[PDB]
RNA sequence: CCUUCUCAAACAUUCUGUUUGGUAGUGAGUGAUACUCUUUGGAGUUAACUUGAAAUUGCCUUAAA
């Protein structure tokens, strides 16, 4: 047996989730789709998993856009077995830096520095280069 | 009867060509049909026999009004 | 019924393949009669007062794609379902099937034509592309094949 | 309704995510000039860039004078659908309608909404006799309820609706337009700005290589930089 | 400045690394003979991540010993210039041969921000042209798009990245402006990045590259236009993940903290 | 018989772009468009020297 | 099945030389040990390489009808 949730890949770029639950919704109702995504950068990884409420509209779904060629990508759709039912996909977007760690006084790492730079000496040293300074 | 076709002979793709054939040199040279007929132009322009485009286009530039 | 060779013609591409694929080719369109009469003139008229590439063109002739399958030089290549000759057309699946040449199988022949600038062409192929749409030719003949060859791997069979 | 395929979906989707791009960048860089942040941009003085017929580019700074402005409305890009940040400037102008176009008076806080909303629309200054023959030869008032939008007809209707700056006739409007006056701003907002007909307006063998070739022609004479320092780009209303 | 001393024992050492007691060169040609000095600072522009290169003026850059030295390699020392659709036109191969030939440059291609985006659409030729060469110029014009059309990949390394190169002279296009700034840029800079963060490295070539005494030269050149440029930190000179040698120590950057 | 005005200034072409190395002319892409043999194009600056310098 | 942010100034005006500014990207995978950082949890930098645009889940309406 085949359950409704279905896997989609080779998605063009761009081709995000409002985009699939557009497009999908013609076909029944969709349950729900997620789209994966990378963690430092927002841009999706062109493949997703979307579930729909009736294994019919899956079915079908599947068999539509089973080798669909767009603009460039030719999408595969497989429905998965019976359960294997979708995991968490957190909506990551764009990671901006924060800075935090200036709190540490000028005067403290500045001795820390010194020592760090003749831990470095000796390291340097102990690798079998003779160097000063 | 009625049975489905078999593929002895179609199973095996050919991986060499029928015929060697030797490529002339035509195919890797800029057709010479082409230059027969630019060198037959050239000459009825010269005998005043084919109105250049450009001198076509000047002669109706001033007609039609 | 119709023998097995027979009936394999109208499985044709879906519509938005047959789509992509005239797409594809309407980028190639061999200059008509005034568009080469022109060319040779202005050609003419620089060579009166005083080094291309090979020029990029569908092959279409049903001899000349023949001719171009069996030597591996053709890379697709476009069977019209309305051959009245029928015979003309029963062995060239199967040819390009032994040589291993992707194929299909469209719906017209009047559509052949159109992008040739003739009334009708039994088939239409493609040898050579641009390095631009070299990434899209193969793309399409992905597509082709997996819609073709798997989708219909049966159309060989029951009769 | 119709069924919609995915190739279009994805195309919109694209098209409007590269104009919110732009749209946030230009007004990022425009909010940073307006600072006098000016250290690091591109580009601080603004550009005008004015096409007429072959075709002659011609690159011209803007002053701060007030000058006379003729918007007409283009209907692109194609696949784009208008963003919020543009929908606000287009209701503001009234000139969602394909075809329409109004006078504005060009100031500097202008700029930035022209450079915006540049894509869409195609501006220019036109002349006395092309301002002259526009408002001679369309118009609309409103009339009472007043559901109705007949057209200008009568000079004492011109008496009747402003009245108190002299504004009695077609040609004391014109005059406010075409000149700094000012009830130029009043004057605008009650002209129900005009509705220019299509440039083809027609369908059929020759209709449709005419259209063909006039969107042809178009792509030459209209272009879109979507740079964030894109002049904004003129060209000859007159001939329209 | 720091002195030279210190520069030469570095270098010394580095060569007596370099020689140590499976046919290709894999990565060990490149491992125990690639020169690079290592600069710290207090976040490198970090206000923005852009991919900015800066040219350091160099004597004696490795352009030249590079291409010398390339021939005796799989991978060709080639230059890419890349300019805009209008100047290509104008643009000839022979004029740009002939006016460089002279200087004993030479330019493998030409090309247009309209080929990159037509025909080096496709990821895996974009990646198999863009690796090909290891100089890129483009016009200052069009350095803006380029990171649009040619991806991000080639900006993951220095050699791919763009340069920006002026080629307009009283804002109209001048063959002999770029004629002469891609003789300035191959015989008289350096290209180096600015990355976003706190370290910073120079790729100064191969050991095999200009002599010990002309790398210490260069080294104590780029460090003072580094000093004049940034409040920069402890400088190391660095083979390829080998032992750090230090170069020089700023202590009153870690004040202004 | 002679020889055409434009194969004559194609074989001065040919002439000073190489000289007498018909080996080179064999490769020149851009002069020699047409990729004739070394006999042919020798027998061509043959006949044209015979009626010039 | 739409195409991609193709330059702006100060000096010098030898017709191009000096200085500044504008460049936020398909993803995945492999991988050579230094920088700081806040003390903890890792935040940003640092060689090199494979890829069919590859991939199994990180907590406005005349391209109208």
């Amino acid at each position: 047996e085949y359950s409704g949730i279905i896997y989609v890949s080779r998605l063009p770029h761009g081709f995000h989730e409002k985009e699939l639950s557009k497009y999908f919704a013609q076909f029944g109702d969709l349950k729900e789709v997620r789209l994966a995504r990378n963690k430092k950068t927002g841009n999706s990884r062109h493949y997703g998993f979307l579930e729909f409420v009736n294994k019919e509209d899956a079915m079908i779904a599947q068999e539509s856009m089973n080798n669909y060629l767009l603009m460039g990508h030719l999408l595969q759709v497989r429905v998965l077995p019976k359960g294997a039912k979708i995991e968490k996909l957190y909506k990551y977007k764009k990671r901006v830096l924060v800075e935090k760690g200036i709190t540490k006084p000028v005067k403290q790492l500045k001795d820390n520095m010194k020592q760090k730079h003749e831990e470095r000496i000796k390291k340097l040293a102990k690798s079998g280069i003779e160097f000063k300074w | 009867p009625y049975e489905p076709l078999i593929d002895w002979f179609t199973r095996h793709e050919e991986v060499m060509p029928l015929t060697a054939v030797p490529e002339p040199k035509r195919r890797f040279v800029p057709s010479k049909n082409e230059a027969k007929r630019v060198m037959k132009i050239v000459r009825a322009i010269r005998e005043g026999r084919i109105i250049p485009p450009k001198k076509l286009k000047e002669m109706k530039e001033k007609e039609k009004i | 019924k119709v023998p097995p060779t027979i009936a394999q013609f109208q499985y044709t591409l879906d519509r938005n393949t047959a789509a992509e694929t005239f797409k594809l080719f309407n980028k190639y369109r061999p200059e008509t009669a005034a568009e080469k009469k022109e060319r040779l003139t202005k050609e003419a008229a620089a060579v009166a007062e005083g080094a291309s590439p090979k020029p990029y063109a569908v092959k279409y002739g049903l001899n000349h794609v023949v001719a171009l399958i069996e030597n591996k030089k053709a890379k697709l290549v476009l069977i019209a379902n309305d051959v009245d000759p029928i015979e003309l057309v029963v062995f060239l699946p199967a040819l390009c099937k032994k040589m291993g040449v992707p194929y299909a199988i469209v719906k017209g022949k009047a559509r052949l034509g159109t992008l040739v600038n003739q009334k009708t062409s039994a088939v239409a192929a493609l040898t050579e592309v641009r390095a631009e749409d070299e990434a899209a030719l193969a793309k399409l003949v992905s597509t082709i094949d997996a819609n073709f060859a798997d989708k219909y791997d049966e159309v060989k069979k029951h009769w | 309704n119709k069924f919609v395929r995915a190739e279009s979906i994805v195309a919109k989707t694209l098209a409007t995510s590269r104009e919110k791009e732009r749209i946030k960048r230009v007004s990022i860089l425009e909010d940073k000039k307006a600072k006098n942040e000016t250290q690091h941009i591109a580009s601080g003085k603004d550009f005008i860039l004015k096409i007429t017929e072959g075709l002659i580019r011609e690159k011209t700074t803007y002053d701060g004078k007030p000058a006379l402005l003729f918007i007409v409305r283009v209907r692109g890009p194609l696949a784009v659908n208008i963003p919020n940040k543009a929908f606000k400037i287009l209701s503001l102008l009234r000139l969602v309608e394909t075809n329409t176009g109004v006078f504005v008076k060009l100031t500097k806080n202008v700029y930035p909404l022209l450079k915006v909303i540049a894509p869409y629309v195609v501006i220019g200054k036109p002349s006395l006799s092309s301002i002259r023959s526009l408002i001679q030869k369309r118009g609309r008032i409103i009339y009472k309820a007043e559901p109705h939008e007949i057209v200008l007809n009568d000079n004492n209707i011109v008496e009747e609706q402003l009245g108190d700056h002299g504004i009695i006739c077609v040609e004391d409007i014109i005059h406010e337009i075409a000149t700094m006056g000012e009830s130029f701003s009043v004057c605008n907002f009650f002209l129900q700005p005009f509705k220019l007909n299509r440039e083809v307006s027609g369908f059929g063998s020759l209709n449709r290589l005419r259209k063909i070739k006039q969107r042809e022609a178009e792509s030459r004479t209209r272009q879109f930089s979507n740079a964030a320092t894109a002049p904004v780009i003129e060209v000859d209303i007159d001939s329209l | 400045a720091i002195p030279r001393e210190r520069v030469i024992k570095a270098v010394n050492e580095l060569i007596k690394f370099t020689s140590k007691p499976l046919l290709e060169d894999d990565e060990e040609e490149l491992k125990k003979d690639l020169q690079l000095i290592v600069v710290n600072n207090k976040s490198f522009t970090g206000t923005s991540k852009s991919f900015k290169l800066k040219l350091l003026n160099v004597k004696h850059s490795f352009y030249k010993p590079w291409k010398e030295a390339s021939a005796t390699a799989v991978k060709d020392f080639k230059v890419l210039l890349i300019l805009k659709d209008s100047d290509i036109k104008k643009v000839s191969e022979d004029d740009l041969f002939d006016q460089l030939d002279s200087e004993g440059i030479k330019v493998d291609e030409i090309i247009c921000g309209k080929d990159l985006k037509t025909v080096y659409k496709a990821y895996e030729a974009r990646n198999a042209f863009i690796s090909q060469f290891s100089l890129i110029l483009a016009d200052d014009s069009i350095v803006t798009s380029l990171p649009k059309l040619m991806g991000g990949k080639a900006y993951n390394k220095v050699e791919t990245t763009p340069i920006s190169i002026r080629t307009h002279a009283n804002k109209e296009f001048s063959l002999t402006t770029l004629t002469n700034n891609i003789k300035k840029v191959y015989m008289n800079q350096l290209p180096v990045k600015l990355p976003r963060g706190t370290t910073l490295n120079v790729h100064l070539g191969n050991l095999e590259w200009l002599r010990p005494e002309e790398f210490v030269d260069n080294v104590e050149l780029i460090s003072e236009q580094l000093i004049k440029a940034y409040q920069i930190r402890s400088i190391f000179i660095k083979t390829n993940r080998s032992p750090v040698l230090p170069l020089y120590y700023n202590q009153d950057v870690l004040d202004e903290l | 018989r002679s020889q055409s005005e434009r194969e004559e200034e194609w074989l001065e072409k040919l002439y000073k772009k190489h000289g007498d190395d018909y080996k080179k002319m064999f490769f020149d892409k851009k002069l020699n468009i047409y990729q004739q043999s070394e006999g042919d194009l020798k027998r061509r600056l043959l006949r044209w020297k015979k009626r010039n310098g």
